[PDB]
C-alpha cells in the first residue's frame, strides 16, 4: 500500500502516529518501511514492535471480552462475532510473522537485531496459540517455543545477563511456559533465574541502564508474586 | 494474567 | 457492506461490540441497521450515537495532536498526515450526517426522536466546522447552528427541562457557541438558563430521573465554572 | 476544553 511514500516518511509518519495513537495507522506505516527492503534501526524496530503490539493487544483483549460472554452463554451472534475478531486477530499476526520470514530475521546478523525479532515471531505465535483449537495448535505452540528457544540461546551467548532484551525475552517465554505450554514449574524457575543473574551484573551497569534493567526485573518480580 | 513485557 | 445481516442481528452485534470497546465495528453494525429502513427505538438511536461519537472522538482527539505538533512546526508530513487523519474525520461525519439526511430525520415525528437526532446533525456539523479553514467554513457553522436551533426550538416546546436530551443538546450548543461561533456570552447565558429551569423542574422528578438530570447538569456546571 | 455531552 505504501510503495510510493519515502522510507524516511514511513518512519516520520509512524512516529505522529504512536503521539497521536493511532497504532493501526504506525503498524501500516511501519510495515510499508519494512518493506522497502532495507535492515531496520534499533529505534525503527522498536517503532514496529510497539505498533503491532498495541494493535494486537487490542485485538487480545477484545478477543477476551468476546470469550467470556461466548462461555457465559454456554442465536449464533456471539460466537460470530468472536469469529470475526478471531480472524482479524489472526490475520495480523500473520502479517507480522510474514515480515519476519521476508525477509527481517535471515538478514538478521548482530545479537540484538536477531534476539529481537525472534522474541518477536515468538510472541505473535503465542498470541496465535491464544486462540487456537484445531488440529494445528500443538504446531503453532511448538512454533513459538522454538523462536523464544533460539532467542535465549542467542541472548545467553551473545548478551549480558541485563541486557533488556534479554530480560523481556526471558519474561515473555516464561508467560509462554506459564499461560501455553501449561508448565508453571519451567515458568517460575525461569523468571527466579533470570531475575537473579540480573540482579549480580547490576553493578556494572550506568545509572541509565540500571534504570532500563531494574525496570524489567520488576515485572519477573510481579509474575513471581502472582504465581507463587 | 500475567505480566509479559510492556513499556 | 451488512445488506445480508439480520437488523436484529445487526443491532445484538452493535451491543457486543460496545461491550468489547471495538467502536469502528459498532458504528458499522449500527449503520447497517440504520440502512435497513426502519425507524430506531430509543436504544437504537444511543447506540448508533454512542458508536459514532467514540469513533470521531478518537479522530478528534488525533487531529488536536497533529495540529499541535503542525503548528509547533510553523518537511511536509505532519501537515500530509493531520490532512489524512482530517479527511478520515470528514469521512464519517459526512457518513452520519448521510444517515440522517436519508432517512431518519424526515421519518422522525415525536419530539424525543426528532430532537435526539437534530442533536446529532448539529454535533456533526461542529466536528467538521472544528478542522474547517476555507470557502465553505461559514456554512458548515450555519449547518450546525440551523440544527441545534430546531432541535431547541422543538425541546423546549415538548420536553420538561429536565429532560436528558433537552438538558444535553443545550449543553452542546453552548459548546457551539463558546468554542465555534466566537460567543462566548451566549454561551454563559444558555448554560446558565438551562441549568436553572432545570433546578426548578428537579422536585417534579423520580429518584433515577432525577439522578439523570443532575447528572448533565453538572456538566453544564463545569462550564461554566471554566468560563466565568 | 469544555465540556460536551458525554455518558
Ligand atoms: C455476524 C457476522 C457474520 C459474518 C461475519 N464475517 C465473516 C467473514 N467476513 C465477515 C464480514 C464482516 C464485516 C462485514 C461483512 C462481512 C462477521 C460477523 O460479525
Ligand atoms: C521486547 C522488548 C522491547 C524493548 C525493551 N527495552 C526496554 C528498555 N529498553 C529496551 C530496548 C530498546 C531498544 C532495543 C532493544 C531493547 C525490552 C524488551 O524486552
Ligand atoms: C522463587 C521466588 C518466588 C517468590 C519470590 N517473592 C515473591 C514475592 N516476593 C518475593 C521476594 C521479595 C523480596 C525478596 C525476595 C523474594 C521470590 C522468589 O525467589
Ligand atoms: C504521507 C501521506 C501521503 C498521502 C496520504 N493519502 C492521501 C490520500 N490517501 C492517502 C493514503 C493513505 C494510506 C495509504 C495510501 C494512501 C496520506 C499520508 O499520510
Ligand atoms: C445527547 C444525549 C444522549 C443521552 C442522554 N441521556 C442521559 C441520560 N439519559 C439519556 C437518554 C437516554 C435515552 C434517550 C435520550 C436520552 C442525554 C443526551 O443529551
Ligand atoms: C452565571 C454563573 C457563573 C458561575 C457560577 N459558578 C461558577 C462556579 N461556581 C458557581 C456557583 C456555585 C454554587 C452556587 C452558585 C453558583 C454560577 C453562575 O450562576
Ligand atoms: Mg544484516
Ligand atoms: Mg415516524
Amino acid at each position: 500500500a505504501m510503495g510510493s511514500m519515502e522510507r524516511a516518511s514511513l518512519i516520520q509518519k509512524a512516529k505522529l502516529a504512536e503521539q497521536a495513537e493511532r497504532y493501526e495507522d504506525m503498524a501500516a506505516f511501519m510495515k510499508g518501511a519494512v518493506e522497502k527492503g532495507e535492515e531496520l534501526s534499533c529505534e525503527e524496530r522498536n517503532l514496529l514492535s510497539v505498533a503491532y503490539k498495541n494493535v494486537v493487544g487490542g485485538q487480545r483483549a477484545a478477543w477476551r471480552v468476546l470469550s467470556s460472554i461466548e462461555q457465559k452463554s454456554n442465536g449464533p451472534e456471539v460466537r460470530e462475532y468472536r469469529e470475526k475478531v478471531e480472524t482479524e486477530l489472526q490475520g495480523v499476526c500473520d502479517t507480522v510473522l510474514g515480515l519476519l520470514d521476508s525477509h527481517l530475521i535471515k538478514e538478521a546478523g548482530d545479537a540484538e537485531s536477531r534476539v529481537f525479532y525472534l522474541k518477536m515471531k515468538g510472541d505473535y505465535y503465542r498470541y496465535l496459540a491464544e486462540v487456537a483449537t484445531g488440529d494445528d495448535k500443538k504446531r503453532i505452540i511448538d512454533s513459538a517455543r522454538s523462536a523464544y528457544q533460539e532467542a535465549m540461546d542467542i541472548s545467553k551467548k551473545e548478551m549480558p545477563p541485563t541486557n533488556p532484551i534479554r530480560l523481556g525475552l526471558a519474561l515473555n517465554f516464561s508467560v509462554f511456559h506459564y499461560e501455553i505450554a501449561n508448565s508453571p514449574e519451567e515458568a517460575i524457575s525461569l523468571a527466579k533465574t533470570t531475575f537473579d543473574e540480573a540482579m549480580a551484573d547490576l553493578h556494572t551497569l550506568s545509572e541509565d541502564s540500571y534504570k532500563d534493567s531494574t525496570l524489567i526485573m520488576q515485572l519477573l518480580r510481579d509474575n513471581l508474586t502472582l504465581w507463587t | 494474567r500475567p505480566s509479559s513485557w510492556r513499556q
